[PDB]
């Protein structure tokens, strides 16, 4: 729970590799789904179960987890990678999102 | 209105591959039973047929077989995740290897909740184990919501090795508040799930209020209505019925043990959440139901280390272990003296500060000792050499007795001497004497036991009115070999660990054994 | 297949009660759970509760007990929210979503549009 | 029906010694751990010492570690505390609280359910 | 653990309202924590242990919550006999500290 | 013509820091003795004074003290290299931790040769240990050449744990050929150096031919001519003299044990290499001889881990170990039952294929048990808690006895009962019975021992004419407490390991001990 | 004074069985390990089998492993060898050699000091 | 170990000379090795074991040497009764191999 | 014994680091002395005991050992480093030199 | 301090016996061991034996037993070698050396000149 995110203000230029970290208060066993929200629009799913990739996502998106620490790694930056990347939970009944890190 | 079907298992005790009708080991594939792949098959058929389903487990899938000795809880998690288990409770054998042996394999890799509502942590163990087990859960089943609640036995501290910073409260008082809260959460369908026994299940259906159904285990009980399809004699009807103090009908269910059976209970609800109708019967997994290869391949590739590990050294010996028939059934034989030492070394729990240990005794019959072990192979002992001594897949059972049933047993053991009968008793923590010139039934003249209500152990006589806790095999407790007195005059019974594993852990610890004949039995 | 319009722009000064909608098309309505979220400015997102067409059987997050209720119609396939005793800081975007998954892999897939309030 | 009555509190000069005693009746006294808690003058509560059900495990705070001594006598159903180097900071009331029961585990890390009236000890 | 700051110090209330009390620990108490109530110059009394359980004989309007390092005692519809001092404990470490106090 | 002086030590047994007059532990610095720094001082003085000198060691500087338990042979090598030792032989305690414990610390780091000529390797151990020990050596001393030769005891397999691929031949037959070869090498001065005993030293000076002098040890013998300066009673003159079968005079020497003494033997040779004159006397290292700081600094910095290690956990207990005086001297007391178990567990050697082990018995007197141990400190045991039970720095000694001396001992132990006297015997591997109503000297009625000439251990009576091997403390073997019969009617004596280390290794292995009172002693 | 005389050698058809025996006199026979060594026709020596002082540890070469059987009877002071699947390669003399004595170690990895005359075994 | 090649195969000698025989092992025999002598059609006899020791009853002109993997038997001043076949063993591994042979 | 040397034919240009290895048949406990022989002249000692440096040798010479494997390391090559570097023993009585590696 | 000339160039065709010398100066002669080596072409170096002035007490390497002997004079401080029954392959350089060291650190320090033969 409480689903905190590390890099609130993270900025990088197209061509490098970026990462985002999500840390939970309690033990959520690989039950995290990473979301993406373009400004002024509804979000869209990227990774479910913290390891699988949603059908239709480039291979440049990956995932990790298995515990209380979860990370999202982005490589081969393109001019479609700059938005807000949330991080929520579906393990216990009251679901907690994260604050959101902009890129 | 709304309907759901319930599928439950319990007390699998590591019967992970297919088994016989006695659930020990099956060698004729055409008449064999159980298994996890066959269970996968049946479960998937029911799931496609019906839309609202629940698969539950009620604990104790850890001690038994040879899969637990080697892997230690990894296979449990893997094949539970494969089968799509919807929940699980905690039993008394999940704490065998300790909480540190619980947390990593099971509690962290499992993709499904594990429940208990009477288990509370004090001290430094509060930070470590918080967030890993839950008192209750909410699950969306079909187009509705179902509330679950768990509970666990109170005798676990005396039946396993949990720790000293874990508490085990009374079930009812710890259960009622969560039911009340769940009702205040606008949730009207409730299921209890736990590992406590049958009788306490019955009480939970009378004293607790708000419980629609009770799922349980830990007693190895058979419930069939109709004509039983196999050897097991039913103790009651299937959806057992009890009149609650709040004026309701509440069922109770339990599907025997090992993998020989499955449960299938259909229910009908109404708009407020009250049980209307209930009917079903357990399933029997005969060979008529085929297996699932994608599982058997995984099993077959996991079975290699089992054979690689059964040819390895455990320890050593420098004496001859006479597990023969002309010795172990006529006199004292050092193999039994080795066996009970391991039995006690396993049953070492906590110091209540008024006793050094609660149990200090052993009993074992000579019919459970088949083969000897010779020391002329570099002084080596192997799992096979042990399996050739105890070829039955039994267990060592903890019970209570008065001081008279025991004398009856020791008198029956010697009422016909000179026929190589398997009723002779090897002992541990006991000093006994015989006089075979007297009439049967009055051949025992002396009998001494080992003080527990005491800081310095010492041998004291027997009082014909006092409760003694003892260890003895399941074959004897269920009355084998003419020992009906034990099955009729006992005051409690709790199962235990596999025998071969006990002896194995004893021998891997001493690392060299030189047992001897001491004088625990003699003739005057 | 496509979650469609929720509503336009409602002011509802403090005191009144609002009633949103979430209409869906392109699939069988009475087969999936429907969830409502809210992203008030200055913070993260918030879960509200579950509504399932076919008898509803809702479930809220123990923060909006009497302050919100969930309704369903389906006949014309529409989900209804209701905010009562509206407060000042309730300005936020209200969303609609569907729950999708088979065994253990669940996630929101058809995210609805926004309804600023 | 549980009652705990304390006695043995008065006035002492800096450096004196006093012995407080706690009676007990209404339950089985040889099953429960007990503690001594002292409340300063118009301030918060603080924990002093403790003893197991049979006098085997006795543990002390940092302050009174070296000046106090807890003990119990199950035969007479009573508790005793002994203070030796009474300083000016030992001025407060003193409570005699029972301890929760744990079926099969240890007695450590408990909470106190039944307290007592208290006694006043002044050291000036 | 050691610190156990009981954040609130003096709340003004009247019969009928809903009052909430917090007790923020320091490192991590887990779930071992209790709530006490001491009248003016009388022996304290235990209400809630294990951070959610209620001692035998307590009114139902008393209820605890919270886990980790943030707890809470809540009384709904205050009553005339409920104006005393409330203390929060912790038994995860072993100085067995208490809370400063809160007067109601 | 040519002159050399010889400095020898032997049987230091790890007395590495300064000691008392009894060589146990000295607390008054002004009356203390021994040490390695004082020895450094004296050695360096003699070396500057005289040009031709030899410093030799004759084995056994491994078992004893607390330096060996912790470091395991590193300190030996370090401080030997510091003192400039010129050679060394191998004893019976160099094989205590096994050959793998020998090779790395000592044989590879030592900058001086280690010798033995009766030790031969068979099998895979031939490749590993070849080139690391030598049968003989040649050294240039002054302006001449000196030939050395080594030898070692034949009872090492029964006095240590070497292995099964190391052989120990007869000394004389393995010694003669190397002497012959050395003579064919144009080397005429020969010294023998070894750890076998005094008597065999004498025989080597008669039967072997070409040996000018014999240096030895392993018997802890004092040789002084004149008036002894301290408690030790000399058994003979200093340069002991024996008439060789080849018509010559050959000396023999030995400087007691521990570090209390040093040897100093001056010789005069001629042009062919024959001993003309020989005179000297051992030195006594009283406080009149000061120490050497550059050593004491190193010692002081090495002593930290010794104190850090004496506060640590070894094992655990769940019972009360009654090492009191009203119990351990009047009845059976479970501390002794623990002590002898460790004693035997140490004396486990090789299976000759006709016996399971050569020794199966223990004896211990109650005067060697001072303090109890209480279990109410988390169930913890510490080196200090043990040192408070056996505060004497003793040893457990292996001997041989007939079957009558033993009965004499067991009758003397009980001839005045009721005076808290330290003559009561705790036992192991023995079953005994008493009847205190009879006249003294005839109070023992039953006595049973444990079969060795046997594959299955069993308790059998005693035969008043047979040799039994037994374990008992040095205080008893040297006749302490009125046990003169043992010192007068024994048939051999070999020293052993430190008691505290024995018990320590027993407890660190079981890791939990629950000893009990069983009935090895009783009264009728 | 040690003498070892062998007997039991003749002619056999491929597949037959024969039993050789070694007598012994002049020492204590219950202390020494013994071996069987065979010398091919006008060729080098080769090792066949062995047995400990009490028949407990019997070890075999690769060739005869599955066709031969060594044994001893200390009471009559004799040694026996049993050959079952006699092939054409078992044509050679057969020696009955004693083994060195090791005081306290095992009996393995020895050298043979006292040999015997030998017997001829032909399999054609 | 296994191989035990006895390098020399046939040496020509006469009473008085000095003859040397070598026996090169394969991996490492250490120092366990023996030397045998077999007359024409008679049982062998042991001379030297441990690679340097001499069996009781052997003439002094026989002497062994070498260690590791290179051994040697040396006879000085050959005698009339010393024209036989000499074999070299090894007991470091356990097929207990011998040497091909050498005729003198 | 037998004191074999690895690099019989080793050649390098001034400015780099070179090494020479000596391996013995048996265990000689750090009793090896490295020697240097300029052509047509008597050798000269470099390192005794395999670790110490002879008084008057540049710091560019080092040593190792403690067992059956001994190595000599040369760095900061100068036009005085090209000669034959032997390797002998003084442990047991018959002393064995090495063959010699030229540089 | 300086080991000095051994000899010049001696042919000594096979059969004869040679006698070299090793003269030393700059130190006390009768205090150190003296060693002789030989580097025959085509192989490494060879140790021969030890000679100590002050009574000699020599020691050879069991390869030159009767084929070589060591002598000392000192009066004029000279060491003498002697090769008898000279063979063909004996061509080599003969050296002289001194043994120097205190406790465990020994090494040849004053290496003599060469005497080809
Ligand atoms: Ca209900
Ligand atoms: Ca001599
Ligand atoms: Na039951
Ligand atoms: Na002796
Ligand atoms: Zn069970
Ligand atoms: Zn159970
Ligand atoms: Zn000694
Ligand atoms: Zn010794």
């Amino acid at each position: 729970i409480q689903m905190t995110q590390s890099p609130s203000s993270m900025s990088a230029s197209v061509g490098d590799r970026v990462t985002i970290t999500c840390k939970a208060s309690q033990n959520v066993r690989t039950a995290v789904v990473w979301y993406q929200q373009k400004p002024g629009k509804a979000p869209k799913a990227l990774i479910y179960l913290a390891s699988n990739r949603h059908t239709g996502v480039p291979d440049r998106f990956s995932g990790s987890g298995s515990g209380t620490d979860f990370t999202l790694t982005i490589s081969s930056l393109q001019p479609e990678d700059f938005a807000t990347y949330f991080c929520l939970q579906h393990w216990n009944y009251p679901y907690t999102f994260g604050q959101g890190t902009k890129l | 209105a709304w309907e759901l079907t319930i599928l439950h298992t319990n007390d699998v005790h590591s019967r992970l591959e297919q088994t016989s009708e006695d659930s020990s080991k099956c060698v004729n594939a055409s008449r064999c039973m159980g298994g996890v792949a066959r269970l996968f098959t049946k479960v998937q058929q029911i799931r496609r047929a019906e839309p609202n389903v629940l698969l539950l487990d009620a604990g104790d899938q850890y001690q038994g077989t040879i899969w637990f000795t080697v892997y230690k809880g990894a296979e449990v998690a893997h094949f539970m995740n494969a089968l799509r288990y919807d929940a699980m409770a905690l039993g008394n054998h999940e704490f065998d290897n300790g909480v540190e042996g619980l947390i990593e394999p099971l509690l962290k890799e499992a993709k499904f909740p594990i429940l208990s509502a009477n288990i509370k942590a004090k001290g430094p163990l509060a930070s470590q184990i918080s967030g890993l087990y839950l008192p209750y859960k909410v699950l969306p089943v079909g187009d509705e919501v179902v509330g679950i609640v768990g509970y666990t036995s109170k005798e676990t501290p005396f039946l396993s090795n949990p720790g000293t910073n874990l508490v085990f409260e009374d079930e009812i008082t710890a259960l009622q508040p969560e039911v009340d809260k769940l009702k205040t959460l606008n949730v009207n369908k409730i299921i209890a799930l736990g590992h406590s026994g049958f009788e306490m299940d019955k009480l939970i259906a009378q004293k607790v209020r708000g419980v629609d159904v009770v799922v349980g285990g830990h007693s190895n009980t058979f419930l069939y209505t109709g004509n039983p399809p196999s050897k097991e004699v039913p103790a009651g009807k299937y959806p057992f019925i009890v009149t609650s103090d709040d004026g309701r009908k509440v069922p109770v269910v339990q599907a025997y043990a090992f993998g020989k059976y499955l449960g299938y209970l259909k229910i009908e609800f109404d708009e407020r959440g009250n049980v209307i109708s209930s009917h079903g019967n357990p399933i029997l997994l005969n060979s008529s139901i085929p297996e699932d290869p994608s599982i058997k391949a995984d099993i077959n590739k996991w079975r290699i280390k089992l054979d690689n590990y059964s040819t390895q050294e455990l320890g050593k010996t420098i004496v001859y272990l006479d597990g023969s028939s002309q010795s172990c059934r006529f006199r004292e034989c050092n193999m039994g003296n080795l066996i009970c030492d391991a039995m006690i070394n396993n049953n070492l729990r906590h110091t209540d500060e008024m006793f050094w240990n609660h149990v200090s005794m052993c009993i074992l019959n000579g019919g459970g000792i088949r083969s000897p072990i010779d020391e002329r192979n570099n002084g080596t002992i192997t799992w096979e050499n042990l399996a050739a001594v105890l070829p039955f897949g039994g267990t060592f059972d903890l019970v209570q007795l008065k001081g008279s049933t025991l004398k009856k047993a020791f008198e029956h053991s010697v009422h016909r001497y000179g026929q190589s009968t398997g009723e002779f008793l090897q002992v541990g923590g006991i000093h006994v004497v015989y006089d075979l010139s007297r009439k049967p039934g009055d051949r025992v003249v002396k009998l001494d036991v080992l003080c527990t209500k005491c800081r310095v152990p010492s041998y004291d006589p027997l009082k014909m009115d006092e409760v003694y806790k003892v260890i003895l095999p399941n074959f004897l407790a269920n009355g084998g070999d003419g020992f009906q007195m034990i099955k009729d005059e006992l005051l409690r019974h709790d199962s235990g660990d596999q025998d071969i594993n006990v002896v194995s852990t004893y021998i891997s610890k001493m690392k060299v054994i030189y047992p001897a004949v001491e004088g625990r039995i003699k003739f005057s | 297949q496509v979650q469609l319009v929720q509503s336009g722009a409602e002011v509802k000064k403090p005191g009144a009660s609002v009633k949103l909608s979430c209409k869906a098309s392109g699939y069988t309505f009475t087969s999936y759970w429907i969830h409502w979220v809210r992203q008030a400015p200055g913070q993260g997102l918030e879960w509200i509760g579950m509504i399932h067409p076919n008898s509803g059987s809702t479930y809220y997050n123990e923060k909006f007990k009497g302050r919100a209720t969930l309704t369903v119609d389906k006949s014309t396939s529409t989900a209804y929210m209701e905010l009562s005793s509206l407060r000042s800081e309730d300005t936020a975007v209200y969303y609609c979503a569907r729950y999708y998954g088979s065994d253990y892999e669940w996630y929101f897939d058809v995210w609805g549009q926004g309804t600023t309030v | 029906q549980v009652q705990l009555v304390e006695s043995g509190g008065g006035l002492v000069k800096p450096g004196g010694s006093l012995r407080l005693s706690c009676a007990a009746s209404g339950f089985t006294f040889s099953k429960y751990a007990m503690s001594w808690i002292r409340q300063a003058p118009g301030k918060g509560l603080e924990w002093v010492a403790e003893i197991s059900s049979g006098g085997g495990y006795i543990n002390y705070a940092d302050s009174v570690k070296g000046r106090f001594t807890i003990s119990r006598d199950n035969a007479k159903n009573s508790l005793y505390l002994q203070m030796n180097s009474l300083r000016a900071e030992d001025t407060a009331v003193y409570y005699c609280a029972r301890a929760i029961y744990y079926y099969g585990s240890s007695y450590n890390y408990y909470a106190m359910d039944y307290w007592g009236q208290g006694t006043t000890v002044t050291v000036s | 653990d050691i610190q156990m700051t009981q954040s609130p110090s003096s709340l003004s209330a009247s019969v009928g309202d809903r009052v909430t009390i917090t007790c923020r620990a320091s490192q991590d108490v887990g779930t071992a924590e209790a709530w006490y109530q001491q009248k003016p110059g009388k022996a304290p009394k235990l209400l809630i242990y294990w951070a959610s359980t209620r001692h035998t004989g307590v009114p139902s309007r008393f209820s605890g919550s919270g886990s980790g390092t943030d707890f809470t005692l809540t009384i709904s519809s205050l009553q005339p006999e409920d104006f005393a001092t409330y203390y929060c404990q912790q038994y995860s470490s072993y100085p067995l500290t208490f809370g400063q106090g809160t007067k109601l």
